[PDB]
């Protein structure tokens, strides 16, 4: 159970020793020395010690084998983006087994000075989270204010997580801008997998970030239905990424071993068990309240006016923190684990939890409308929306409808104003009325930015009364489908051909169409090619030939850039076996 | 009809592949091999012809190494070497451990940069996969002569 060494085989000139290591040792670079009775010590070599989930006596020990394969030895991951209605998967290359990633991680960890505590994963996770948050705060530049479509293709393209770590540690590469500030979770997962602690990146959709610990979000809208001013302390984000690590807590009471969410605070970070978030134990860690506020919170809308007084309005309830999903184990399908964070709606347990939390925290419309909107918008296209109004009164009434469409970033930051419309309606004898109108991409005041989502707000003001009804939705813009066709199985050291197809669904011809291909174990770094102009009617088709060299389950990623759109990516998997003897 | 794309060279994402490891210092041992044909049975094979351990040593026809001397070269070597090195192909920090993968990657890279025609890949791949002989088997091989490849393989 401790350091030991027994000779297994003896020769005339050589010995075979079998060294054993204790299940609780400090990790890092080691050196082996031998001492003779008379002579001085001599150095034999160097080696490195790491955690392993394969040892029953280790704090990090995974019972399942496929889970070990997915969460520790895998290098190809998926990151889920978009709205809660449409989910887009993006292929990420964690690259935890690169040449210099382990050395950089150990050198960064060596700035802790609490060496004795390097035998427990909690301390390592805490220091790594804090240092990575500090590095992200220091090294992330704000997005350029100027308009430059020519160089926009180089600001938002990602080649993985190792270049980002290298540029953050050394400052001798391409910096990362404010458009992609959610990569911190991916970098943390890469580092944790490199050190030997299983981890995975999850994404929460419709998350109320900002305010710490409160259960209220204050939002203000203009008379036209737009947002006066800019920014807020606590706003509703489109999505938020976070890291989860599988490990066991010895210092905590019984019943909290397993998956832990890493939550940095704007520094010192920490990690909290998922069950603590689900049940609601707010008195166990200072960050429990902040994360609990992020999963079930309520928003209030105030109606600004030319006078300036904030006015409450009747708004349709919007759901916050729903359909949280991550990558499935052993396959390429998404799995939603929102049942591990909140209780199902309309249950006794959830209402009991809510009333308990409220008790703990206390110590310290004659007409209505509803909106039907499409889940997606074709690029350079159009979509129809419907708003229906039903009134309940003896007499007729006139109402004023204002509708606005404007772009917004992924963190709730306003981007641009695109469309506005105001009109008058008159209802009589309590008859419902539906208004269906089309929205075109040619009607926007300007060109929407690269990574934005459209926000549509509709507000109806009653004539004689003062209270008004409000509703709002978010829609994402979809890009043309990119098809990849290739056989699933291949033999080592043999040519393989893949076909790439694209269809022009836009209204303008394609220019400067450039595609890049890459993949680990199949191709070198990357290969790029140019195409000819493609008309709005015709399609684009190409084929490539290469040769696999390493065996196992690989995948290749293709990416398309042009003048109309940039960074259109797709991936395709393959299984390659050893050659026939 | 099915048309093929055109290649391109770009340096937008080169910086993403810059390692930070210290290569360290190592001495070098250079060995030169060429295609030869042996009169016993008519097949091409790779044979060693020189070594550069400390000073250049050459191998004779009988099968014994000659006398060490300094490394002397010629003018035309420098000219043609510079001319072919100006438009050369580099594959730095390649992650391979077998000859077949290296040969495939080099052939594919040559195809990418229009170094060779698509129909020249098979013959070159076949030629690079012949046996690499050594000094001991020379007496067992009965002598060798220089050879040149052919499209037909003969």
């Amino acid at each position: 159970k401790w350091w030991s060494a027994v000779v297994e085989e003896r020769d005339a000139q050589s010995w075979t020793i079998s060294v054993t290591t204790p299940a609780d040792a400090v990790i890092g670079h080691y050196s082996l020395l031998l001492q003779v009775s008379g002579r001085k010590q001599l150095l034999l070599g160097q080696f490195t010690l790491l955690f392993n989930p394969w040892n029953r006596e280790d704090a990090v020990f995974l019972k399942n084998e496929a889970q070990r394969m997915e969460y520790l030895l895998n290098q190809n991951g998926l990151i889920y983006l978009g709205t809660a209605d449409c989910i887009q998967a993006e292929s990420w290359d964690f690259g935890q087994f690169e040449g210099d990633v382990i050395d950089l991680s150990l050198r960064l960890l060596s700035k802790d000075k609490q060496v004795e505590k390097w035998s427990q994963p909690v301390h390592v996770a805490r220091v790594l989270g804090a240092l990575l948050h500090f590095l992200k705060e220091q090294r992330v530049l704000p997005t350029p204010q100027t308009q430059a479509t020519q160089e926009g293709a180089l600001l938002n393209k990602r080649r993985g997580s190792v270049p980002i770590l290298r540029q953050w540690l050394t400052g001798r590469g391409r910096p990362v801008y404010d458009g992609q500030a959610w990569v911190l979770a991916a970098v943390a997962c890469t580092v944790l997998r490199c050190l030997g602690i299983p981890a995975r990146v999850v994404t929460t959709f419709a998350s109320a970030q900002g305010t710490g610990g409160r259960l209220l979000i204050d939002e203000y809208y203009n008379e036209e239905g737009l947002q006066n001013g800019e920014g807020q302390r606590g706003r509703i984000w489109i999505f938020q990424t976070s890291t989860e690590c599988w490990m066991t807590r010895p210092a905590l009471p019984q019943g909290y071993d397993g998956w832990q969410i890493l939550h940095p605070s704007a520094g010192s970070c920490d990690l909290v068990p998922v069950r603590a978030v689900k049940e609601g134990t707010l008195g166990l860690t200072p960050a429990v309240s902040d994360l609990f506020a992020a999963i079930n919170a309520s928003c209030v809308v105030w109606k600004c006016c030319e006078d300036g007084t904030l006015e409450l309005t009747d708004s349709n309830t919007k759901y916050v923190g729903n359909n949280i999903s991550t990558k499935g184990v052993g396959s390429d399908r998404c799995e939603d684990i929102t049942q591990n964070y909140k209780y199902p709606e309309g249950s006794l347990q959830e209402k009991e939890v809510l009333e308990r939390v409220e008790k703990e925290k206390m110590e310290r419309s004659p007409l209505y409308l509803l909106l039907k909107a499409p889940s997606s918008l074709p690029l350079r296209g159009d979509a129809q929306i419907s708003v229906t109004l039903v009134n309940h009164s003896e007499q007729e009434k006139a109402v004023q409808l204002a509708i606005g469409v404007q772009a917004v970033h992924y963190n709730g930051v306003l981007a641009a104003k695109l469309w506005r419309k105001k009109l008058h309606l008159t209802l009589s004898a309590n008859l419902e009325k539906i208004i269906t109108i089309g929205l075109f991409f040619s009607n926007f005041e300007r060109n929407p930015p690269e990574n934005t989502f459209l926000r549509l707000t509709a507000m109806a003001t009653h004539s004689e009364s003062n209270l008004s009804c409000f509703a709002q939705e978010d829609i994402a813009i979809c890009r043309p489908h990119l098809a990849i066709k290739m056989p699933e199985k291949a033999e080592q050291y043999q040519p393989l051909t893949a076909s790439v197809s694209l269809q022009n669904s836009l209204d303008a011809p394609m220019e400067d169409c450039v595609i890049s291909i890459l993949g680990r174990g199949l191709i070198h770094r990357e290969r790029s090619y140019r195409f000819r102009s493609v008309w709005p009617e015709n399609t684009m088709c190409a084929k490539f030939q290469f040769t696999p060299t390493h065996v196992g389950l690989q995948r290749l990623t293709v990416e398309v850039d042009c003048n109309m759109f940039q960074n259109l990516t797709n991936y395709k998997s393959v299984t390659v076996v050893a050659p026939e003897l | 009809q099915m048309e093929e794309p055109a290649a391109h060279d770009t340096e937008a994402t080169a910086t993403d592949y810059h390692t930070t490891s210290h290569p360290g210092t190592h001495k070098v041992y250079v060995e030169l091999q060429e295609l030869v044909m042996d009169e016993k049975n008519q097949e091409l094979r790779w044979m060693e012809a020189a070594r550069w351990v400390q000073l250049e040593e050459n191998l004779g026809e009988n099968g014994a190494w000659g006398r060490p001397h300094l490394s002397h070269l010629t003018f035309w070597s420098l000219l043609e070497l510079r001319r072919v090195f100006t438009k050369g192909t580099v594959l730095l920090d390649l992650q391979e451990t077998s000859l077949a993968g290296v040969a495939n990657q080099l052939l594919d890279r040559f195809i990418f940069e229009d170094q060779i025609r698509p129909q020249d890949r098979e013959e070159l791949l076949r030629a690079l996969l012949l046996k690499h002989s050594h000094a001991g088997e020379l007496e067992a091989l009965g002598g060798v002569k220089p050879a040149v490849l052919t499209r037909s393989g003969d």
